[PDB]
C-alpha cells in the first residue's frame, strides 16, 4: 500500500491552519529537510525551499504548491511561519 | 462571596519573593478560579470584579516575580495580553450591565471594539506554537478569550461589520489551537454553555471565513469528547446549525470545515444522526458531495460527505422516504464506484453504507443485483484491510439471500 | 454504601445491548471509579468489583466488530488477566496478616502474568492502544500490579519478579507520556508510588531505568499535586543516591534525566540534591564525562542539574569549595567554547549564579580570563546566553 | 545550524531505550530518505533498517547501519517493538 494521506476514522482535530489562507493571504512553510519523491501524486523539495501551504485538513499530510507545480507532502518536513513573509 | 481569600492572596503576593513559593504552593490555578472558575457543576466559584481585580493583579505579581528565564519572557508577553482582555471584558459588563436591566441608565459610560483586535490578534499567532499554549493554559488563556468572543455575541448578534467580524474570527481561532489535543480544554469550553451558544449563533453568519472558524472549533471539540462535551454539543444544536450552514455555502474550504465537523458528530448518537436527515435537502445534499471534487484536496468533500453518510446509513435504512430520496439521486450507483477507488477512506465509506443499505430492502436489493454489485463486492471480499472486507462480504450476504436469476 | 450502585450497573449490562446506551450515559468512567477509583478510595467491595468487572466486560463485548471495537477487547482481556491475579495477591495479603491465623490453604505466581503484561507493555508503545488502555483504566490496573508485587517481595532479585517490575514500568512510562492526566493518577497512588521510588535500590540497573524514565515523566509538565508527592516520596534524594552508585550509562542517562525535570520544582528539592553526601562533587564529575553512545548527553544533564541548584550554592561557601575542589569554575569556561546549545546554556546559566555575592570565587574567574570569553557571546542568537553573558560580564566588572 | 538537544530539561519519553537495556536489539524502519552532507549525521533511504541506539531526546535519534552512525529525525521513522 502507498502513502495513505486517507485518515478514515473521522474528521479529527487540527490547528488554525487553513483559517490563515480564509483572509485570501498566503501561508508559508520552510522546508527543514529533503523531500525525496518520484511519485508525481507528492510534492518534493530541498530544504530551505519555502512551500506555500493550500490544504492542511488532514494532519500527517498537507497540500502544497511551489513555482514548479503542487502535490502532498508530510507535515513532519516543514516549519510553518503565522506571520508575514 | 468569599472576597476574603483574594484579599489574602495580594497580601502574600506583597512580598517580593513569597510569589516564588506560592506558585510553588499551586497558587495559579487558585488565582484563576477567582478569574473564571470552570471546575463548577450546573446547580452544585468567580469571584466579584472587586476581588477579580485584586487576583489578576496577584497573578501579575508571581508571573513578574520569576527570572528572565524563557517561561518568564514567555508569560509576561502572554500575560500582558490577557490583562488587555480581561480589562476590556470588565468594560463589557460594567456597560452590559448597569445598561440593560430595568435601572435608569443616564449615565456617561460604549467600549470600542477597535482596540482589542491586534490583542487578540498576537494572541491567536501565539497560540500555533505548543510552547505559547501551555502558557496560555497556565495562565487560563482559553477562558478569557472564550469569555471575549461570548461577551462580544452578547453585544452585536449578527453584527456583519469587518472590525468586529476579524475579532471573533482571531478568538475562534485561538480557540481552536487552544482545545487542539487538549482534553481538559475542550471539557472546559463545552461548560461555557453561554459562549457555546454564542458560537453556535454565528453560524448564521454571512461571512464564510468566520463560518470556517466556527464549524473548526466544534470539529475540534467534537473529537474525543468526554461524556458531558457530547451531551453539551448536541443540546446546543449543533448538528442542526452545522447541517443548516453547509446547504448555504458557497467558498469550498468553509464546506471543507463544516462537512468535517458533522462527521465527528455524525458518529456521537443515534439522535444526532436524526438530527441531520430531519433536515430538508440535507440528504440530498450529502449525496450530491459523493461526486464532488475540490480544488486542493481533491478528495476531501468527498470523503467527509461519504463518511457523515456512512454514519447515519443506518438511520436512512429504516426509512423508505429517505431511500427513494438517495435513489432520485443516483446513491447507490455513486457508491459501487466508491468501491474501484484509490483512497482507504473513501472504499471502507462505501462498503460502510452499502452494507447498511443492502439489508431489509428488496427495493433496492434489486437494484444493486441489475447494477451487477455482486461482481464489485466479491473482489473485495478478501481484502487486506479488514473493515472493507467486512463490509462488502457482509453485503454480499445480504444481496445472495436474494437472487431473481441464476 | 455504593455497593447498590455496581448491582444496577451490572443488572442494566445484562440485558441484549442496552449496554450500548450505557457508554453514551458515560458509565465506563463510573465502572473504573468503582474498580480503581482514587480520583481523590473510591474503589467498592472485592464483590462489588466482581460486579463492575463483568459488566464492564459486557459492554466493551456488545459493540460492533470495529477497529476501536477489537482493540479494546485485546487490552480489556489482558487487563482482565492482571486485575484477577491482583484478587489473588490481595486475598494472600488479607490472609497472611497480623492477626490472622495463618493455617489455611490460599500464593500467587508471578511466571504466569508476565506474559500478560509485557504484551500490554509492548502494546503501549501505539498510540491508538494507549487512548485505549486510559478510557480501560489501563494504567492503575498496570500500577495496582506494580505496587502489590513489591510489597511482597521487596527488592528480590528473582528473575521473573524483576522483569514484571520492569514491564509494568515501561507500560506506566508510554501511558504517562504526554498526558496529563495519567501523570496526575500515578502520582495520586501513594502506595504505588513509594513502591517505585522503593526499586531504586535495586541491583538490576535494568529496573532502575525503568524507574528513573517514570520518574522523569512524572516529573514533566507537573501539576502541583504531582509535584508535591514527587517531593513528599523523597523521589529527589533517592534518584540522586543511586546516581552516585550506578554503573551502566544508560542508567545514569535515565537517572540525570529525571533530576534534571526534579531541579526546576522547589529550593526545597535543590536543597535536598545538595544534601546528598558527594553529590555535588558527582555532578561536576559529569561536566566531562563523554557518553558511548550520545556522546554529550551527561555533560547536558549533567550541567543542567548543577543550572538549577547552582541558585542555592551561591549561599554556601562549603558548597561553593567542594565545587572549587573539583575543578568547576574552569570546566564551566571550557564549557563556553562548546559547539552545543545546551551545554553553553548551562554554564552561562550556572556562572550567572556564582559570579555574584562572592569575591573569592569572582576573583578567581578575572584570574582565569572569563571577560575574553563571555564578549564572545554577549551578542550570541540566543537571550539565555546572552543574558547569562551579561549579568555575569556585570558581576565581575563591578569588582576590578 | 542542527540541535539534537533540546535544552529545557530532562522532557518525556517513551521506553525506547528500556527495550535496548536487557540486550535485545530493536531497529526502525525508514519511511523517507535521509539526505544530509554531515559526518555527525546518519543518512539513509526509505525502506532501510535502522537500529535505534539512542532515543533519549524526542526530536533526533542515534541510529547506526552497517555504514556507520549518526543523527537522524525520530519522524523519518516507524520503529519495530516484536522480535527483529
Amino acid at each position: 500500500s502507498s502513502h495513505h494521506y486517507s485518515h478514515p476514522g473521522g474528521g479529527g482535530e487540527q490547528l488554525a491552519i487553513n483559517e490563515l489562507i480564509s483572509d485570501g493571504s498566503v501561508v508559508c512553510a520552510e522546508a527543514l529537510w529533503d523531500h525525496v519523491t518520484m511519485d508525481d501524486q507528492e510534492l518534493g523539495f530541498k530544504a530551505g525551499d519555502v512551500i506555500e501551504v493550500m490544504d492542511a485538513t488532514n494532519r500527517e499530510w498537507w497540500w502544497g504548491r511551489v513555482a514548479d507545480g503542487e502535490g502532498w507532502f508530510p507535515a513532519s518536513f516543514v516549519r510553518l511561519r503565522v506571520n508575514q513573509d | 462571596d468569599k472576597d476574603d481569600m483574594s484579599r489574602t492572596l495580594l497580601a502574600m503576593s506583597s512580598s517580593q519573593d513569597s510569589c516564588i513559593s506560592m506558585r510553588q504552593s499551586g497558587c495559579l490555578p487558585l488565582l484563576i478560579q477567582l478569574l473564571h472558575g470552570n471546575d463548577k457543576d450546573s446547580v452544585l466559584s468567580r469571584g466579584s470584579k472587586e476581588a477579580r481585580a485584586r487576583a489578576s493583579a496577584a497573578l501579575h505579581n508571581i508571573i513578574h516575580s520569576q527570572p528572565d528565564d524563557k517561561r518568564g519572557r514567555r508569560e509576561i508577553r502572554v500575560l500582558h495580553l490577557l490583562e488587555q482582555i480581561r480589562a476590556y471584558c470588565e468594560t463589557c459588563w460594567e456597560w452590559q450591565e448597569a445598561h440593560e436591566p430595568g435601572m435608569d441608565q443616564d449615565k456617561n459610560p460604549a467600549p470600542v471594539e477597535h482596540q482589542i483586535c491586534p490583542a487578540v490578534c498576537v494572541l491567536m499567532k501565539l497560540s500555533f506554537d505548543e510552547e505559547h499554549r501551555h502558557a496560555m493554559n497556565e495562565l487560563g488563556g482559553l477562558q478569557a478569550i472564550a469569555e471575549l468572543l461570548q461577551v462580544d455575541c452578547e453585544m452585536y448578534g449578527l453584527t456583519n461589520d469587518h472590525y468586529s467580524i476579524t475579532l471573533r474570527r482571531y478568538a475562534g481561532m485561538a480557540l481552536t489551537n487552544l482545545t487542539f489535543g487538549d482534553v481538559a480544554n475542550k471539557a472546559t469550553l463545552c461548560s461555557m454553555k453561554g459562549c457555546m451558544r454564542a458560537l453556535v449563533a454565528q453560524l448564521k453568519s454571512e461571512s464564510e471565513d468566520l463560518q470556517q472558524v466556527i464549524a473548526s472549533v466544534l470539529r475540534n471539540l467534537s473529537w474525543r469528547a468526554d461524556v458531558n462535551s457530547k451531551k453539551t454539543l448536541r443540546e446546543v444544536g449543533s448538528v442542526k446549525a452545522l447541517m443548516e450552514c453547509a446547504l448555504e455555502v458557497k467558498k469550498e474550504s468553509t464546506l471543507k470545515s463544516v462537512l468535517s465537523a458533522l462527521w465527528n458528530l455524525s458518529a456521537h448518537c443515534t439522535e444526532n444522526k436524526a438530527d441531520i436527515c430531519a433536515v430538508d435537502g440535507a440528504l440530498a445534499f450529502l449525496v450530491g458531495t459523493l461526486t464532488y471534487r475540490s480544488q486542493t484536496n481533491t478528495l476531501a468533500i468527498i470523503e467527509s460527505g461519504g463518511g457523515i453518510l456512512r454514519n447515519v446509513s443506518s438511520l436512512i435504512a429504516t426509512n423508505e422516504d429517505h431511500r427513494q430520496i438517495l435513489r432520485e439521486n443516483n446513491c447507490l450507483q455513486t457508491l459501487l464506484q466508491h468501491l474501484k477507488s484509490h483512497s482507504l477512506t473513501i472504499v471502507s465509506n462505501a462498503c460502510g453504507t452499502l452494507w447498511n443499505l443492502s439489508a431489509r430492502n428488496p427495493k433496492d436489493q434489486e437494484a444493486l443485483w441489475d447494477m451487477g454489485a455482486v461482481s464489485m463486492l466479491k473482489n473485495l471480499i478478501h481484502s487486506k484491510h479488514k473493515m472493507i472486507a467486512m463490509g462488502s462480504a457482509a453485503a454480499l450476504r445480504n444481496l445472495m439471500a436474494n437472487r431473481p436469476a441464476k
